[PDB]
C-alpha cells in the first residue's frame, strides 16, 4: 500500500463482481487488453493439448500465467498491482466479448477454465477465507464455478445491452471490435538480424522448414513458373521473414516467372514494384509485413486455381489426408492432425505436423506465425 | 528609447461620463467585495482536458447554440413556426439559421449562406440572395431569425432579418446601496516594449496604480508575449515560466501599498499557458498569504461582480476577429459591439479566427453571457475608444505598448444603482 | 333508399365543423351509365372518452390516498358533478367497458374497467391531463373524428359503402356531382366482395419561369392528359389516357409570336392561348372542375406544382381556387411547417400521386429527378429545355410549340411511370391491407398508414389506442473481386425478429428489456406480422399454379408485393419516434436482436470459407469465390439454409449477383450485373452507382483514361490482365503527354462562373476566376454568372501556383511563352481520376500509378486486417511515430539545425545522448548546456501542434472533389460531415486527435531515458550507458520529459474513463 492502494483487492480469486472505476491511460488499456488476450488464448490451447487435470496443463498454465504476470499464487504494492491488472483486463475482455452469443460462451469457457485453475491452487485456509469474502473439497470447486458461470452469464448480457455507448468512442473501436482476430505473437516486419540467406538454400528449406502453407507456393511456383496475386504477396513476404534481401528477391522471382509467359522487360514493367513495396516501409501495412497465421486462415480464401491459404482450413479434409500420406507421416500422427482439423483448431494441427516431422514429443512453442515456424525448424536444424 | 522619453505621459485620451478632477484617487480595496458573477452556470476555475473533440460533439454544441438562441427569440417575437431552410418556399416563411461563408475567404454579400439546425433543418444550408434586404449587417457564426422566400428551392431571399435581443441588465441587491463609488484601472498586454523583456510599461503603470490606488486592478494577457520578437526566434536564456513569475511577483509585491484588488485574465498569447479558449485561470503562481485575499486569476472570458456592478471581460480581440468578416448594407465597432451582446456570448464568431483554439464544449459551457454587463472591456489592437452600446459602456483601452511606443490604460468609476448610470465615469488616458 | 357508393378519400377538419366528415368516391349513375363523383358528409361523430377508475379515493390537493374502494358510481357520480359541469358538458352516455391497455403511459394496469363517455362533437374538449379524485387517467380526448367513424365502422380501406335513409345538403359543400348527408354514422355499412370501378386519372405537367425581379415562378404552361376509365384492379390501359388539353399564356410583356393563333390552329390540338397568367389558372381551374379527376399524378406535385399553383392562384387573385380539390373551402392552408407539403390538404377530396415518393418506395434509381426516371423505366430520352431558354421560346411559333409539345411529353412520361409501376393499383392493395385513408398512402413520409393496422387489430381486441402524438453496419471490404458476388435480401429481418422471438406491446415488460420467455402466447403485432406473411405465402403458392389466367396472375402479384411492403414497413410503428406506436424499448430489443442476427450470419459465411464484404439491417452482399454461376446458386441456397436454421422465420432472396465487382462503398461500385437467362447462360450488363464527378472542370484526357480504366475493371478478365492493360494505358498517356502528341483541345477545362469574377472570396487560388478577370480587363464581352471559363494551365516560368499560371487557349497560342503544365495535367487531372477506381485493386497505389504515369512516386506517398497482423497496440516504435516531425533544434553557436528521432545516438561505445554533441563536427558546443532553449523549443513546438489541431481543418475523402474547409456542417451522414462542395462524400480531419497524441507520444519518446535504455538500446550499449559520466545528461532529459508529461496529463485522449464505460 505505496500511494493509491486500498483495500479493494482483498483475494487474489474474484467473481469479477463490481466494475472498475479508475481512469488508466489508453497505453494501459491497450496493454491489459492484449495481456489477457494472450491468457486465454493460451488458456484455450492447452485445454485442446491436455487433459485440465493433466500435471502438464498445471505446468503449462503456470509458466503462461508467470511469463503475463497474473494473479495465480496465494498486500505488497506489486501483488496489488497484478491484482488492478486482472480487474480491468478482465472487463476489458467483457468489452470485447459480448458482441455475439458465439464470443459469449469463448470467453465463459476460457473464463471458467481459468478460475478453475485458480482454485485449484487455493490452500484450503484462503479457500475459506475467499468463500466468506464472497458470502458463500473436490466437488466444492464444482458448485463455485456454476455460481460464477450464472454471475458471468447475467454479465455479458447486460454488456451487450450497454454497447451503443462504447461504439461511439473510436479509441477502442478497432480493438474491442477485433480483439477476438487480434494476432498475438511476434514482429517479423523489421528483419534486424535475420542471417544470410541463399537462394540455392530456399529448396531444401521447403523439404522440411517451410510450413505446409509455404511449401504449396513454392510447389506451385517451381511447377507452374508463376503465382497470383494472394500467393505472390504470401509467399515473397514469408521470404523477406526468412532474411531474403530485396535484390536476392528480384532475383528468385525473376528467374521463376522468366522461366514461362515473362520476359525481363515484362518483370521490370510489371511485377517488379510489388517486390519492392514488399521490401519497403510505406503502405497498408499488408504489404511489408509478413502474414500471421491468423491473416493467412480468416484472411483472402484462396479459389480455384489459387494456391496461398492454410492447408489445414482451406483444403478439403480427404484431400488434406491424401496429402499428408505424400509426406509418409506416421497413420496415427495423421489422425491426431485430422482431428484437430475437425475442431477447426488448424494452427494446433500444424503444430502436431511440426512435433512429427522433427520427431519431437514437445515443441516448445505456440504456433501463430509460418516464419516463427521457420525459425524453430532452423533451432531444431 | 523612444518610450522612455515621451512627453504625452499621463494625457486622456478619451473622455466618457461626469467630468472629475486631474487627479483620480480610489478607496484602496477597503469597501470593495469581488466575485465572480453568481448565476446558474458553475464558472471556469481550473484546467479541463483538451485535444479531444469529436466532431459530433462539435455539431452538437453549434445545433443547440442555434437552438437555444432561436427559442428565446421565438418567445420573445410570438413567432409560431420555424421551417427547414433547405425547403422551397413560394410564400414567406420564417427560418432560423447560422450566417457562414461558401468559401473559406472572407464573407461578401454574394457568398452568404444560412445553416439550419437539427431540429428543424437537419443542418442543412442553403445560399442567401441580399438584393432584397434593406438593411443587414451579417458575420459568421451569427443566429438569426429571417422572413424570406425560395422559390427555386436553391436559394433563399430574405425579406425581413429580425433584430438582435440582448439579454436583461442586472438588479442589483441592496446589500451594496451604501457602498461607495469603486475606482478600476484596466490595462492590456504586451506589458514590454516589443525589443525589451524589462517590462518598464508595466512599472510605469504599477506606479500609477501606487500613486492612485484604485479599488480594482483588472490587468489582461498576454503577460509572456508569443510574438515577442525575443520569445520567436529563442534568444531567451530564461524559462518562459520563470520570466511570468517574475512578472507576476513584480505586479503582485509592487501594489502591496495600494492594497488592490487584481484580476489577472490570461491571453491566448501567453507562451507560457495552455493555448485554448475558454483559456482556464492562470495557476502556476500562488500569491503570499498576504496577497490571497487581493489577487484574484480569471479565466477568459470573465463576469465579474464589483459590489453589484457587473463587469464582463476578454483578452481575446473580439473587434479585430469579427471586423475582419462583418459585412454591412451601409459606426461599425457599434454595430459589433451590439452583435456581441445580442448573440449573448463572449465569442460569436464561427469558424473562429486562425490564432484561437477553441474547446466547444468549454465554449458552450463558460462563454455564454449570464447578463448583460453594465461596463465591457474589451481590448483591441484597433483605436481605444469609449462607447454605450444598447446601456452597456464598453472600453476598449487599446494595449498598454503599442511596438516599440508606449500605450494606454483605462480608468473609471462604478457604483452600483447610480442614477441607469452605472458608470459614473470613464477615461482612455496615456501611459 | 339505400346509396350505395365507393368511397376513395376522406377528410377532417376538426378546428372548423366538430363531428363531421366527408367521404369522396363513384356512384353509378343509370340515367347516365357511368360513375360519377359524390361527397357523403357524416355528421355526429360523438367523442368517445374512457375514464380510468383509480384502487382508492384519492384528493387532489394533499394527494393522499383516502382508502375508499371506488366503484365506477363513484367515477359516474364525480365525472357527472365535477368534470361534466366545469367543462360546460350537458348531455352524454355513460357505460362501463373492460379494456386493455398495453402502451406507454405508466400505472395502467393491462386489463381493467373503464368508465366510457359518448357526447356530442360540438361541446368542449377536456384536457389530455384530466384527473380527478376518482379516476387517474382520461383516454381519447383527442381522437380524431375519421379516426373514430373509420374504427367504429371497421371500415379498412377504399370499398363499396351502403348509406340507409340518404339525405339531400341544404346547400351544395362540395364540387362533386353528388351530394348526401348521412345524420348517425352508424347508416354507413361496408358492402363486401363487389369489384372497384374505374376512376379519371388526370396527369398533369406545368411550365414555369422564375422572375429576377419579383423572385417566383409564373406559370407560363400546362398539359394535362385524362384517362376517364382508369382500372385499379385490372392492367394499365393502353394507351394510357383517351383525352388532353394543353393551356399557354405569355409571359408578362413577353408577347407572342405573330402567327401564334394560326401553329396552333394547324397542330390540330386541345391548345387554349391564355393572355394572362389570371386567366390560364382560371382555365385550368374550369377543367379540373369539370373532368373531376379522382387522381391526378404528377412529379414533385406536391413541393413543386401545388404550392406554385395556390400562390399564382392568390397572387393574381383568381376565384375558386378550392376547385383544384373537392370540399368548397374559402381559406387556404396553412403553409407546410413541420408537417410538410403534402400534409397540407390543398387538392381535399383527390388523390395526388407524386411519382418521385411512389418511385422512391417501390424502384431503386441513382436520382428520382424526371429525366432519370424516364431513363430507368420507360428506357427513354428526355429533353429539358433550359430556364433561359423558355422565354426565348416566345420569338417562334415553332419554339413555343416545341415548349408546348415538351410539356405533354413530360405529361405523358409521368402517366408511362405510374402506369408501368402500377402505383395505384399498389396504393389500393396497401390501403385495403392497412386500412387508412388511400390519400395518406400516396402521400408517403410520415402519413399515417401502417399505424392504422395496428389500430384496427387492437380496437378488433379491446384495446384503449395510444392517443396521438400533439443498425449495425459490416463496414464495406473496399476492393476488387473477379468472382462472383451475391446480394442477399435482408429487409424481412425486424419482422422475422418480431415474429420469432415475440415482441410485442403486451410480451415485453418496459435498458434493453429481455426477451419474452417462450411460455408466453403470441401477440398482437406478431399475429399480425404472421398474418400478412401467411397471406403473402398462400397468394404466391396460388401464383405458382400452371395454366391461369394472366389478368388473376397480375392481380395477385400486385397483392403479394402489398403484403411484402406492408409486412417490411410494419417495424416503423415502433422504430420512429414520431410513431403513435413508438416504443423505445421495444425498438432497442429488435435493433439489439438484428445486430447478433447479422454478426451470426457473418461468422457463418465466414465458416462456409466465403467473404461478407459487405453487411446491412436491409442487404448482404456476400464473395462466392467461384467461376461458375451454377455453383453460385447453390452456395446461395446453402447460405440461405444455413441462416435459416439457426432462424427459422427469416425468409432471404437472392436480389442480384454481380460477375465481377470494384466496391468503394455501397452506393459506390462498378459492377457487372449477371442477368440468367436459363440453362446455365446469363447475359452481363455494366452497372456504375456513385462513380459520377460533381466537378465538371476536367480535361478530356482524365476523362478518357477514367473511362478505359473503368472498361478493363469492368471485362471478364482476371486481375493481372486488368492491371497489365491499365498499366499499358497509363504508361502510354504519360508518354503522349510529355511528347507533345496530344491534341491541345483535349487539355481544356471547362468551369462555370456562379458569380462575378471579383465576388469570389477565393479568387486567388481559383484558375476560372483569374482567367475571367483577365477576360474582363481585356476589354471585350465582360464575363458575368453563369458564363463558361475555358483555361488550360501552362508553364510560363513564374514560380506561381498553378491557379496562377491558368491561361486561355488563345493567349497560349499567341504569347509563344507559354507551355502546357504537363506535371500539372498528369498529377491533378489524370491521376486523380484514376486512382479513385485503381486504388481500391489490391496492389496498386496512388503511388504506383503515378510511376506508370511517369511522375514521382515521393510526392504521392482495414481494422479488421491490422488486427490480424498485431493490431494498432503492438506497432514497433519506428512504425508507431514515421508520420510525427521529428524534434529540430539549431544550435546557439553555429546555428545548424540537429534533428533528434531518438534518445541515444551512435553505436556501441561510441553512443551517447542525442542533446551531448552537435552535429556539426566543427562545431564543440554541447545542446545540453542550452537546455532552457530546448526547453523553450519544445512548448513553442507542443504550441504549433496544438494550434494546428485546433485550426479544425477538413478535406473531403473524394480525391475529385478534395474540397479543404474549416467550417464543420452540421450536415450529416452516417460516416461522418457531408462535404458541401460535392454533398457525396464525408469530411475527414486534416490533423486528427490520434495525430497529435502520437506526435506528444514521440516527443515524450525522445526524451525517454528509461525506456530508450532497456527496450532501444543493446546490452553492451546499455553498460555503457548505466555508469556515471551520463547521470547529468539523465537529470535533463528527465527534466525535459517532464514537460511533454505534463502537456499529455492535460489530453483527454490520453486517458480513459472507466466509469463511463462499465455502469
Ligand atoms: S497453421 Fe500457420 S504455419 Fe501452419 S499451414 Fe496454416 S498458416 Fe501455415
Ligand atoms: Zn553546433
Ligand atoms: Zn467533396
Amino acid at each position: 500500500t505505496g500511494d493509491r492502494k486500498g483495500d479493494l483487492y482483498p483475494s487474489s480469486l474474484q467473481f469479477y463482481q463490481h466494475p472498475p472505476t479508475e481512469n488508466i491511460s489508453l497505453i494501459e488499456f491497450e496493454t491489459f487488453a492484449i495481456e489477457r488476450l494472450k491468457l486465454l488464448k493460451a488458456v484455450e490451447n492447452l485445454g485442446v493439448s491436455y487433459v485440465k487435470n493433466s500435471e502438464e496443463y498445471s505446468k503449462k498454465l503456470e509458466l503462461e500465467l508467470r511469463k503475463l504476470k497474473f494473479p495465480y499464487r496465494p498486500i505488497s504494492d506489486d501483488v496489488y498491482d497484478l491484482r488492478r491488472k486482472d480487474h480491468i483486463s478482465h472487463f476489458i475482455l467483457r468489452l470485447a466479448y459480448c458482441q455475439s452469443e458465439d464470443l459469449r460462451r469463448w470467453f465463459i469457457q476460457q473464463e471458467m477454465d481459468l478460475f478453475k485453475f485458480r482454485f485449484g491452487l487455493l490452500t484450503k485456509e484462503s479457500v475459506q477465507e475467499f468463500l466468506k469474502l464472497n458470502d458463500l473439497h473436490k466437488d466444492i470447486v464444482s458448485i463455485v464455478l456454476n455460481d460464477f458461470r450464472a454471475k458471468l452469464s447475467k454479465a455479458l448480457a447486460l454488456s451487450a445491452r450497454s454497447l451503443p455507448v462504447v461504439q461511439s468512442d473510436e479509441r477502442l473501436q478497432p480493438l474491442l471490435n477485433h480483439l477476438s482476430h487480434s494476432y498475438i505473437g511476434q514482429d517479423f516486419s523489421s528483419q534486424s538480424n535475420t542471417g544470410k540467406i541463399s537462394l540455392e538454400q530456399i529448396d531444401g528449406f521447403a523439404a522440411k522448414s517451410f510450413p505446409l502453407c509455404m511449401r504449396q507456393l513454392h510447389k506451385s511456383l517451381r511447377e507452374n513458373h508463376h503465382l497470383r496475386h494472394g500467393g505472390r504477396m504470401q509467399y515473397g513476404l514469408f521470404l523477406k521473414g526468412i532474411g531474403l534481401t530485396l535484390e536476392q528477391a528480384l532475383q528468385f522471382w525473376r528467374l521463376e516467372f522468366t522461366k514461362g509467359k515473362v520476359d525481363s522487360e515484362k518483370f521490370d514493367k510489371v511485377y517488379a514494384y510489388s517486390i519492392r513495396h514488399n521490401y519497403g516501409k510505406e503502405g497498408k501495412r499488408t504489404d511489408y509485413t509478413p502474414y500471421s497465421c491468423m491473416k493467412v486462415i480468416l484472411s483472402n480464401p484462396p479459389s480455384q486455381g489459387d494456391y496461398h491459404g492454410c492447408p489445414f482450413r482451406h483444403s478439403d479434409p480427404e484431400l488434406l489426408k491424401q496429402k499428408l500420406q505424400s509426406f509418409k507421416v506416421p497413420s496415427s500422427g495423421i489422425n491426431q492432425i485430422l482431428e484437430l482439423v475437425k475442431g477447426m483448431h488448424y494452427q494446433l494441427a500444424c503444430q502436431k505436423y511440426f512435433e512429427l516431422t522433427h520427431s519431437v514429443d514437445d515443441c516448445g512453442f505456440s504456433l501463430n506465425h509460418p516464419n516463427q515456424y521457420f525459425a524453430e525448424s532452423q533451432k531444431l536444424l | 528609447q523612444k518610450y522612455g522619453s515621451r512627453t504625452n505621459r499621463g494625457e486622456v485620451v478619451t473622455t466618457y461620463g461626469e467630468l472629475q478632477g486631474t487627479t483620480w484617487n480610489g478607496g484602496s480595496g477597503s469597501n470593495t467585495n469581488v466575485e465572480l458573477f453568481t448565476s446558474l452556470d458553475e464558472p471556469l476555475t481550473k484546467m479541463y482536458k483538451f485535444m479531444f473533440q469529436k466532431l459530433m460533439d462539435i455539431r452538437e454544441v453549434v445545433s443547440i447554440k442555434i437552438e437555444e438562441l432561436g427559442a428565446s427569440l421565438k418567445d420573445h417575437f410570438q413567432i409560431d413556426e420555424f421551417t427547414s431552410v433547405s425547403l422551397p418556399a413560394q410564400e414567406t416563411v420564417t427560418v432560423l439559421g447560422q450566417i457562414g461563408c461558401d468559401s473559406n475567404g472572407k464573407l461578401n454579400s454574394k457568398s452568404v449562406i444560412l445553416e439550419g439546425d437539427r431540429e428543424h433543418s437537419a443542418g442543412m444550408q442553403v445560399p442567401v440572395d441580399l438584393s432584397e434586404l434593406k438593411d443587414y449587417s451579417l458575420f459568421p457564426g451569427q443566429v438569426v431569425i429571417m422572413e424570406g422566400t425560395n422559390s427555386t428551392g436553391r436559394r433563399f431571399v430574405p425579406t425581413k432579418l429580425y433584430e438582435g435581443v440582448p439579454l436583461p441588465f442586472h438588479q442589483p441587491s441592496k446589500e451594496f446601496e451604501e457602498c461607495p463609488q469603486q475606482m478600476v484601472i484596466t490595462a492590456c498586454g504586451p506589458f514590454t516594449t516589443s525589443d525589451t523583456i524589462t517590462y518598464d510599461a508595466l512599472k510605469d503603470l504599477i506606479d500609477i496604480v501606487n500613486r492612485d490606488r484604485p479599488d480594482i486592478c483588472i490587468l489582461l494577457g498576454p503577460f509572456l508575449d508569443a510574438k515577442h520578437e525575443q520569445i520567436e526566434n529563442l534568444q531567451l536564456t530564461v524559462t518562459f515560466e520563470d520570466v511570468f513569475k517574475r512578472c507576476l511577483k513584480m505586479i503582485i509585491e509592487g501594489t502591496r501599498p495600494s492594497g488592490c484588488h487584481l484580476v489577472i485574465v490570461p491571453s491566448l498569447r501567453d507562451v507560457h499557458h495552455d493555448p485554448v479558449y475558454p483559456q482556464p485561470p492562470f495557476s502556476c503562481f500562488e500569491p503570499a498569504k498576504e496577497d490571497k485575499e487581493r489577487v484574484h486569476f480569471v479565466a477568459d472570458p470573465c463576469t465579474l461582480s464589483v459590489n453589484g456592478v457587473v463587469i464582463g471581460m476578454t483578452s481575446t480581440d473580439l473587434l479585430f476577429h469579427m471586423g475582419a468578416e462583418e459585412i454591412s448594407s451601409s459606426d461599425r465597432f457599434s454595430r459589433i459591439l451590439r452583435h456581441i451582446l445580442t448573440q449573448r456570448s463572449y465569442y460569436p464568431l464561427y469558424p473562429p479566427n486562425e490564432e484561437i483554439n477553441i474547446d466547444y464544449e468549454a465554449l458552450y459551457s463558460y462563454t455564454p453571457m449570464p447578463v448583460t454587463p453594465d461596463v465591457f472591456i474589451v481590448p483591441s489592437e484597433l483605436r481605444y475608444f469609449i462607447k454605450d452600446v444598447t446601456g452597456c459602456i464598453c472600453i476598449n483601452p487599446g494595449r498598454l505598448t503599442k511596438g516599440l511606443v508606449g500605450g494606454t490604460y483605462a480608468r473609471f468609476l462604478v457604483k452600483s444603482g447610480a442614477m441607469r448610470s452605472t458608470c459614473i465615469s470613464a477615461q482612455v488616458v496615456r501611459v | 333508399q339505400v346509396f350505395r357508393f365507393y368511397w376513395l378519400d376522406a377528410y377532417e377538419d376538426q378546428y372548423s365543423q366538430p363531428g363531421v366528415v366527408y367521404l369522396f368516391g363513384k356512384v353509378w349513375i343509370e340515367s347516365a351509365d357511368a360513375y360519377v363523383s359524390c361527397c357523403v358528409s357524416v355528421k355526429n361523430i360523438e367523442r368517445t372518452v374512457y375514464l380510468l377508475p383509480r384502487e382508492n379515493r384519492v384528493q387532489l390537493s394533499t394527494g393522499k390516498d383516502t382508502g375508499a374502494p371506488v366503484s365506477m358510481m363513484h367515477v359516474y357520480q364525480e365525472f357527472n358533478e365535477a368534470v361534466a359541469e366545469k367543462y360546460k358538458i350537458m348531455k352524454f352516455k355513460s357505460k362501463k367497458v373492460d379494456k386493455d391497455y398495453a402502451f406507454e403511459i405508466p400505472d395502467v394496469p393491462a386489463s381493467s374497467e373503464y368508465l366510457e363517455v359518448r357526447y356530442s362533437a360540438d361541446s368542449p374538449q377536456l384536457p389530455q391531463d384530466l384527473k380527478g379524485e376518482t379516476f387517474s387517467h382520461v383516454f381519447g380526448t383527442n381522437t380524431s373524428s375519421l379516426e373514430l367513424f373509420l374504427l367504429s365502422r371497421k371500415i379498412k380501406g377504399p370499398s363499396w359503402l351502403e348509406i340507409k335513409s340518404p339525405q339531400l345538403s341544404s346547400q351544395p359543400m362540395s364540387w362533386c356531382k353528388v351530394e348526401a348527408v348521412v345524420t348517425r354514422p352508424d347508416q354507413v355499412s361496408v358492402v363486401k366482395d363487389l369489384a372497384p370501378p374505374p376512376v379519371v386519372v388526370l396527369s398533369l405537367s406545368m411550365k414555369t419561369v422564375q422572375n429576377a425581379k419579383t423572385h417566383q415562378n409564373e406559370i407560363v404552361a400546362i398539359a394535362a392528359l385524362v384517362h376517364h376509365t382508369f382500372p385499379l384492379d385490372k392492367a394499365p390501359p393502353q394507351p394510357p389516357f383517351q383525352t388532353h388539353f394543353c393551356v399557354l399564356s405569355k409571359l408578362n410583356d413577353c408577347i407572342f409570336p405573330y402567327d401564334y393563333n394560326e401553329a396552333v390552329k394547324q397542330k390540330n390540338a386541345n391548345i387554349e392561348i391564355a393572355l394572362t397568367e389570371r386567366t390560364l389558372l382560371g382555365f385550368f381551374l374550369a377543367k379540373i372542375h369539370k373532368i373531376d379527376p379522382d387522381v391526378i399524378v404528377g412529379h414533385d406535385i406536391y413541393g413543386f406544382d401545388l404550392e406554385v399553383l395556390l400562390q399564382r392562384i392568390n397572387s393574381c387573385k383568381v376565384p375558386f381556387w378550392s376547385k383544384i380539390g373537392r370540399l368548397r373551402r374559402s381559406v387556404m392552408p396553412k403553409l407546410g411547417g413541420r408537417s410538410g407539403f403534402a400534409e397540407r390538404n390543398a387538392a381535399c377530396g383527390r388523390i395526388i400521386c407524386d411519382i418521385e415518393i411512389s418511385a422512391k418506395e417501390l424502384i431503386r434509381c441513382k436520382s428520382y429527378h424526371l429525366s432519370e426516371l424516364v431513363h430507368q423505366i420507360l428506357k427513354a430520352e428526355r429533353v429539358v429545355i433550359p430556364p433561359e431558354n423558355i422565354r426565348n421560346a416566345y420569338n417562334d411559333s415553332v419554339h413555343l410549340l416545341y415548349m408546348l409539345e415538351n410539356t405533354w411529353i413530360d405529361a405523358k412520361f409521368i402517366l408511362q411511370i405510374m402506369c408501368e409501376l402500377n402505383v395505384l393499383p399498389l396504393a389500393l392493395q396497401i390501403t385495403n391491407i392497412a386500412g387508412n385513408v388511400m390519400s395518406r398512402t400516396l402521400m408517403g413520409g410520415r402519413s399515417e398508414r401502417n399505424e392504422y393496422l395496428l389500430l384496427h387489430a387492437f380496437t378488433e381486441n379491446n384495446f384503449i389506442v395510444p392517443d396521438k402524438p400533439v443498425g449495425l453496419v459490416l463496414e464495406p471490404k473496399v476492393g476488387f473481386y473477379d468472382k462472383f458476388i451475391l446480394l442477399l435480401d435482408f429487409n424481412s429481418l425486424y419482422p422475422s425478429i418480431i415474429q420469432e422471438y415475440n415482441i410485442c406491446f403486451t410480451t415485453v415488460h418496459r435498458e434493453i428489456p429481455e426477451l419474452p420467455h417462450s411460455d408466453l402466447e403470441m401477440g398482437i403485432l406478431p399475429r399480425e406480422i404472421r398474418k400478412l406473411v401467411e397471406r403473402r405465402r398462400h397468394v404466391k403458392q396460388l401464383m405458382k399454379q400452371p395454366d391461369l389466367n394472366p389478368d388473376l396472375y397480375l392481380q395477385y402479384d400486385i397483392r403479394q408485393k402489398a403484403l411484402k411492403l406492408t409486412a417490411n414497413s410494419m417495424y416503423g410503428c415502433l422504430g420512429f419516434s414520431y410513431s403513435r406506436f413508438y416504443a423505445k424499448p421495444l425498438a432497442a430489443l429488435v435493433t439489439h436482436q438484428g445486430r447478433e442476427i447479422l454478426l451470426h450470419t457473418k461468422e457463418m459465411v465466414q465458416k462456409m470459407n466465403l467473404e461478407v464484404i459487405y453487411g446491412d439491417t436491409d442487404s448482404i452482399m456476400i464473395n462466392t469465390n467461384c467461376n461458375n454461376l451454377e455453383e453460385v446458386f447453390k452456395l446461395g441456397n446453402r447460405v440461405k439454409s444455413e441462416i435459416n436454421k439457426s432462424y427459422k422465420l427469416l425468409e432471404i432472396d437472392i436480389d442480384g449477383i454481380f460477375k465481377s465487382l470494384l466496391l468503394l462503398k455501397k452506393k459506390k461500385y462498378a459492377a457487372l450485373t449477371v442477368e440468367p437467362t436459363g440453362d446455365g447462360k446469363y447475359v452481363t450488363k455494366q452497372e456504375l452507382k456513385g462513380l459520377d464527378i460533381v466537378r465538371r472542370d476536367w480535361c478530356e484526357l482524365a476523362k478518357q483514361a477514367g473511362n478505359y480504366v473503368i472498361s478493363q475493371i469492368l471485362s471478364d478478365q482476371p486481375r493481372d490482365s486488368i492491371v497489365e492493360n491499365i498499366q499499358k494505358k497509363l504508361t502510354e498517356i504519360g508518354e503522349n503527354v510529355t511528347n507533345g502528341t496530344v491534341p491541345i483541345t483535349q487539355y481544356e477545362i471547362n468551369k462555370a462562373l456562379t458569380k462575378d469574377p471579383q465576388d469570389y472570396p477565393d479568387k486567388k487560388s481559383l484558375p476560372h476566376v483569374h482567367v475571367a478577370l483577365w477576360i474582363n480587363s481585356q476589354g471585350g464581352r465582360k464575363v458575368k454568372a453563369g458564363d463558361t471559363i475555358s483555361y488550360v494551365i501552362c508553364q510560363d516560368g513564374s514560380n506561381l501556383s498553378a491557379s496562377q499560371r491558368a491561361y486561355a487557349q488563345e493567349q497560349l497560342q499567341k504569347q509563344e511563352n507559354l507551355s502546357i503544365d504537363t506535371q500539372y495535367y498528369l498529377s491533378q487531372q489524370v491521376h486523380p481520376v484514376v486512382a479513385r477506381i485503381c486504388e481500391p485493386i489490391d496492389g496498386i497505389d496512388s503511388a504506383l500509378i503515378a510511376m506508370w504515369l511517369g511522375l514521382d512516386p515521393s510526392q504521392f506517398r482495414d481494422e479488421e486486417n491490422d488486427a490480424l497482423l498485431g493490431g494498432p497496440s503492438q506497432l514497433t516504435d519506428e512504425e508507431k511515430y514515421r508520420d510525427c516531425e521529428r524534434f529540430k533544434f539549431f544550435c546557439p553557436k553555429c546555428g545548424t539545425e540537429n534533428i533528434y528521432d531518438n534518445v541515444f545516438d551512435g553505436s556501441g561505445l561510441q553512443i551517447e545522448p542525442g542533446l551531448k554533441r552537435c552535429s556539426k563536427p566543427e562545431c564543440d558546443a554541447s545542446p545540453l548546456d542550452y537546455v532552457i532553449q530546448v526547453h523553450n523549443k519544445l512548448l513553442l513546438d507542443i504550441r504549433r501542434y496544438i494550434k494546428k489541431y485546433y485550426s479544425g481543418w477538413l478535406v473531403c475523402e473524394e480525391k475529385t472533389c478534395q474540397n479543404r474547409t474549416r467550417r464543420l456542417p452540421l450536415s450529416f451522414s452516417r460516416n461522418g460531415p457531408i462535404c458541401q462542395a460535392c454533398s457525396k462524400a464525408t469530411l475527414r480531419s486534416e490533423y486528427p486527435e490520434k495525430a497529435l497524441y502520437t506526435q506528444l507520444c514521440f516527443y515524450r519518446f525522445i526524451f525517454d531515458w528509461d525506456y530508450a535504455l532497456e527496450k532501444v538500446v543493446s546490452e553492451q550499449e546499455r553498460g555503457h550507458l548505466k555508469k556515471k559520466l551520463f547521470q547529468e545528461s539523465e537529470n535533463q532529459y528527465k527534466k525535459l520529459k517532464s514537460t511533454v508529461d505534463q502537456v499529455l496529463s492535460r489530453s483527454g485522449y490520453s486517458e480513459v474513463n472507466l466509469s463511463k464505460l462499465f455502469q
